[PDB]
RNA sequence: CCAUCUAUAAUUUUGAAUAAAAAUUUUGCCGUUGCUAUGGC
C-alpha cells in the first residue's frame, strides 16, 4: 500500500509609491 | 517660421529645403493653372 | 529612496520606448575588446520589433478589458435611469423610442413562435372539425 | 484598545464602499445622476465637491498612519477612486491640489491623476488639455518642493508620451519650454526628469522643435562633461543613460540637424563610463541608420586622433571599433571612393596605435586585426584611379 | 594538439597596514563524524 502512496504522491503601482514614501 | 537663431547654416539650410520642396508641389500646379 | 525608484522607473520606462531589447536598471584587456565585438553583432541580429509587438499587445489587451468594463457598466446605468423615468413618467424622447424599439424587438420575436398565417388556413379547418364531434352538441 | 476599532473602523469603509445589483454599488449610483439629464446640476456639482474632501480624508490617514491598517486603507482608497468617471474626477480632483497645504497630499494626488490616464483613450484628449494647462500652472509654484517637482515632471512625460501628439500645440511647445529651463536645476531628480521629457516632447514635435535646438544639444553635453567630474553622485548611471538617451531619441527625429554636432554626441557615447556597453553600443546603431555615413567617417578620424588614441580606454577603444567597423560594410560605394582619402589618413594614424598604446601586445595584436579586416573592406568597393594615388 | 602570449595562484621591496610594485615559480542532493571519514535517495 505504501508503494502505491509514493506513486500516489509522484502523479497598486500608486500604492507601491505610497507606502514607498511612508518608508521615508 | 524658418529659425536663423544659434543655428549653423546646415542646420538653416534644411530647415529652408523643408518648406521650399513643400511649397513646390502647390507652387507648380499654381502655374500651370495661371498659364 | 523614493526619488531613486521614480528616478528608475521614469528611466526604466523610456529605455522601452526606443531600446526594447537592451536590459534594464537595477581580466585580460583582449578579452573585453573581443566581447564588445562579439556583442555588437549579436544584437543587430535581436529582433527588436517582435519585441514591440508583444509590449504593444500586452498593453492592447488591458485597455481592452478596461473599455468593455465601462461599456458594461454604463449599459447597466442608462437602464436605471430609464426605469425612474418611466416609472416617475420623466421619459424625454430618447426614452420613448428605445423602449418602442424593445416593443418592436419582442413582438418581432413572438411571432417567430405564432407561427404562419397559410397553416392556420389550414390547421383551422382541421381543427373545427375536430371540435364539432368531440363536442358533438348537434342534438 | 483604539487602534484595534480603527483597524475595526477601515474595515466598514472598506465593506461599504467594495463592490461586491443596481441599488447596492455607490459607483453605479454616482453613473446614474450624472447620465440622467433632469439630475441637478448643483447636485452634480455637490457630488464633486463631497468627493474632493472624502478623497483628501483617506489620503490623510493614509500619510499619517501598523500595517494591517495600512493595507485597508489602499483598499478604501481603491474603492475610492473608482466612484466616479474620469471626467468628474478630473474636475474634483484638479481643483484640490491648489488648495491643499500639506507637501504629502498634492505628492499623492499628483499620483493618482496619472493612473486615471493610464487605461485611457482618446476620449480624454479635452480633459487632459486641462490638467496640462494645470500641471504647467502648478510648476513655478512648487519648484521649491523636489519630489513634487519630480513626480509632476514624469507625469508630463506618461502624458506626453500617450497620445502627446493630439494634445494642442501651445501646450507642447510651452511644455518644452519649461523643461528646457529646468534642465539646468541643480537637483539631479529635476533633470533627468526634464530630460525625459524633452525627449517626448521633441520625439512629437520633431522638427517644429528645431527653435529649441541651441537650448537642448549645447547644454547636454556641458551637462555631460559635468557628469564625469561629479563621480560621487547616486543617480549618476541613471543621469547619464538620460543624456545619451536623449540624444538616441534625437538621433531618430532629428538626425541632419545633429549632423554638425555628432562629434559631441559620439564623445558622449565613448567617455559613458557608467552607461552599460549595450546601451551605448545600441544607440551607435541608430546613428549609422539615421545619419549619412560619411559625415561620420570625417568625424571618426578627428575624435580618434583627439581623444581615443590618447584615451587609454579599452571600452572607448572597442566601441569606436564597432563603429567605424559599421560604417565601412553599409558606406557606398560612391561615398567611399568620395571619403577614401580621410579613411586613408585615419588608417595610417591606427596603425600607428602601436607606438602610443599603452595596451598589452595581445590587445594591439587583436586591435590591428580589426583594423586590417576592415581596411579590406574599404579597400574594395572602390576603383583603380581612385586607389592608384593613395596606394 | 604542441609551443608561445595572457589569466589565476604562491614567495619578495616601499609599506603600522591597505595599496601598488619590481622580481621570480571527497559528493548531484540530504545527514552524521573530525578539524577528516562514511550513512540514506
Amino acid at each position: 500500500k505504501k508503494q502505491v502512496e509514493q506513486r500516489l504522491e509522484f502523479y497598486l503601482a500608486i500604492q507601491e509609491a505610497m507606502e514607498l514614501y511612508n518608508k521615508d | 517660421e524658418i529659425t536663423v537663431d544659434g543655428l549653423d547654416a546646415n542646420q538653416v539650410w534644411w530647415q529652408v529645403k523643408l518648406v521650399l520642396d513643400s511649397i513646390d508641389g502647390d507652387l507648380i500646379q499654381g502655374i500651370q493653372e495661371l498659364k | 529612496q523614493t526619488s531613486k525608484y521614480q528616478a528608475t522607473s521614469v528611466v526604466n520606462g523610456l529605455l522601452s520606448n526606443l531600446l526594447p531589447g537592451v536590459p534594464k536598471i537595477r581580466g585580460s584587456k583582449a578579452q573585453l575588446i573581443d566581447r564588445n565585438l562579439k556583442k555588437r553583432v549579436q544584437l543587430q541580429n535581436r529582433d527588436v520589433h517582435k519585441i514591440k509587438k508583444k509590449c504593444k499587445l500586452v498593453k492592447k489587451k488591458k485597455v481592452k478589458k478596461h473599455k468593455l468594463d465601462k461599456e458594461q457598466l454604463e449599459q447597466l446605468a442608462k437602464h436605471q435611469v430609464l426605469k425612474k423615468h418611466q416609472h416617475e413618467g420623466t421619459l424625454t424622447d430618447h426614452e420613448r423610442k428605445y423602449l418602442n424599439k424593445l416593443i418592436k424587438r419582442n413582438s418581432q420575436n413572438l411571432r417567430s413562435w405564432d407561427l404562419e398565417e397559410e397553416v392556420r388556413d389550414e390547421l383551422e379547418d382541421i381543427q373545427q372539425s375536430i371540435l364539432k364531434d368531440t363536442v358533438s352538441t348537434a342534438n | 484598545e483604539f487602534l484595534t476599532f480603527m483597524n475595526n473602523t477601515f474595515e466598514f469603509i472598506n465593506k461599504i464602499t467594495e463592490e461586491t445589483d443596481v441599488r447596492r454599488n455607490l459607483r453605479l449610483k454616482v453613473y446614474s445622476v450624472l447620465l440622467d439629464e433632469t439630475s441637478d446640476k448643483k447636485l452634480i456639482r455637490n457630488i464633486r465637491e463631497e468627493f474632493g474632501t472624502l478623497l483628501e480624508g483617506v489620503l490623510f490617514f493614509i500619510n499619517s498612519v501598523t500595517t494591517e491598517i495600512k493595507e485597508i486603507l489602499f483598499k478604501v482608497l481603491g474603492n475610492v477612486l473608482q466612484i466616479l468617471p474620469v471626467d468628474e474626477f478630473v474636475n474634483a480632483v484638479l481643483p484640490l491640489l491648489s488648495t491643499s497645504t500639506n507637501e504629502d497630499i498634492r505628492y499623492h494626488l499628483t499620483l493618482v491623476i496619472g493612473s486615471k490616464f493610464e487605461l485611457e483613450g482618446s476620449e480624454a484628449i479635452p480633459i487632459v488639455n486641462n490638467v496640462m494647462k494645470v500641471l504647467l500652472d502648478r510648476m513655478p509654484l512648487e519648484s521649491k518642493s523636489v519630489v513634487i517637482s519630480q513626480v509632476i515632471l514624469n507625469t508630463m512625460t506618461a502624458l506626453v508620451s500617450k497620445y502627446g501628439k493630439k494634445l494642442e500645440g501651445s501646450i507642447l511647445t510651452q511644455a518644452l519650454t519649461l523643461a528646457t529651463e529646468k534642465v539646468s536645476s541643480d537637483m539631479t531628480e529635476v533633470k533627468i526628469s526634464s530630460l525625459a521629457l524633452i525627449t517626448n516632447c521633441v520625439q512629437v514635435l520633431g522638427v517644429k522643435s528645431i527653435a529649441f535646438y541651441p537650448k537642448i544639444v549645447p547644454p547636454s553635453i556641458k551637462l555631460f562633461d559635468a557628469s564625469l567630474a561629479d563621480s560621487s553622485n547616486p543617480l549618476k548611471e541613471q543621469l547619464q543613460v538620460a543624456i545619451l538617451l536623449l540624444f538616441a531619441g534625437l538621433i531618430k527625429r532629428i538626425p541632419s540637424f545633429l549632423m554638425s554636432n555628432i562629434l559631441d554626441v559620439l564623445h558622449v557615447i565613448y567617455f559613458s563610463r557608467e552607461v552599460d556597453s549595450s546601451i551605448r553600443l545600441s544607440v551607435i546603431s541608430l546613428i549609422i541608420e539615421n545619419i549619412d555615413l560619411k559625415e561620420v567617417l570625417k568625424v571618426l578620424f578627428r575624435i580618434w586622433s583627439t581623444e581615443i588614441a590618447t584615451s587609454n580606454d579599452t571600452v572607448a577603444v572597442s566601441l569606436f571599433l564597432s563603429t567605424l567597423e559599421s560604417t565601412v560594410e553599409n558606406i557606398d560605394k560612391k561615398s567611399a571612393t568620395s571619403q577614401s582619402p580621410i579613411f586613408f589618413k585615419l588608417l595610417l594614424s591606427l596603425f600607428e596605435f602601436r607606438s602610443i598604446s599603452s595596451f598589452d601586445n595581445n590587445t594591439i595584436s587583436r586591435i590591428e586585426a580589426s583594423v586590417h579586416e576592415i581596411s579590406n573592406s574599404y579597400v574594395l568597393k572602390m576603383n583603380d584611379k581612385v586607389f592608384r594615388p593613395l596606394f
